[PDB]
């Protein structure tokens, strides 16, 4: 070896697809009590593998993959009630730094404050 | 306060990308 072009000396040894793993959408900012939400997840680059998704929160959120973007994977999920939802997506164990990501859901609170919705 | 219940509820599910037999 002799990269020096990083991609290996980068630091986090690339960790693998952890770099091509892209995830950006509105469902990646907030959700509402029992309201269908979704976000995009582009991939198809590192190569075949697995994608584990550990969700945690006051309720079990649903998940729905939809290949309808010409290239971006649409993962539609559904939250049940406000709180701090946490998801961990890893492409073949390539857990992105964000994972565990955070998805604050709000019931007519758009914020669910520990003083308004008071928990 | 001290949330008596340990953390909130938990959930675990996922899938995997495994296209048909490679033949490209």
């Amino acid at each position: 070896g002799i990269p020096e072009f990083f991609q290996f000396t980068v630091g986090p040894l690339g960790e693998g697809g952890a770099h091509k793993v892209r995830a950006g959408g509105t469902g990646l900012e907030r959700g509402v009590a029992g309201v269908p939400a979704e976000f995009s997840i582009w991939t198809r680059e590192a190569g075949a593998g697995g994608l584990s998704i550990a969700v945690e929160g006051p309720s079990k959120a649903e998940i729905a993959f939809e290949d309808r973007k010409d290239g971006s994977c649409g993962v539609s999920y559904v939250v049940q009630e406000p709180g701090d939802y946490e998801v961990s997506i890893k492409f073949n164990d390539e857990h992105i730094p964000d994972s565990p990501f955070v998805v604050p859901v709000a019931s007519l609170s758009d914020d669910a404050r520990r003083l308004t919705v008071t928990s | 306060m001290a949330s008596k219940p340990e953390k909130r509820v938990a959930s675990s599910v996922f899938i995997t990308l495994a296209p048909p037999r490679r033949d490209v």
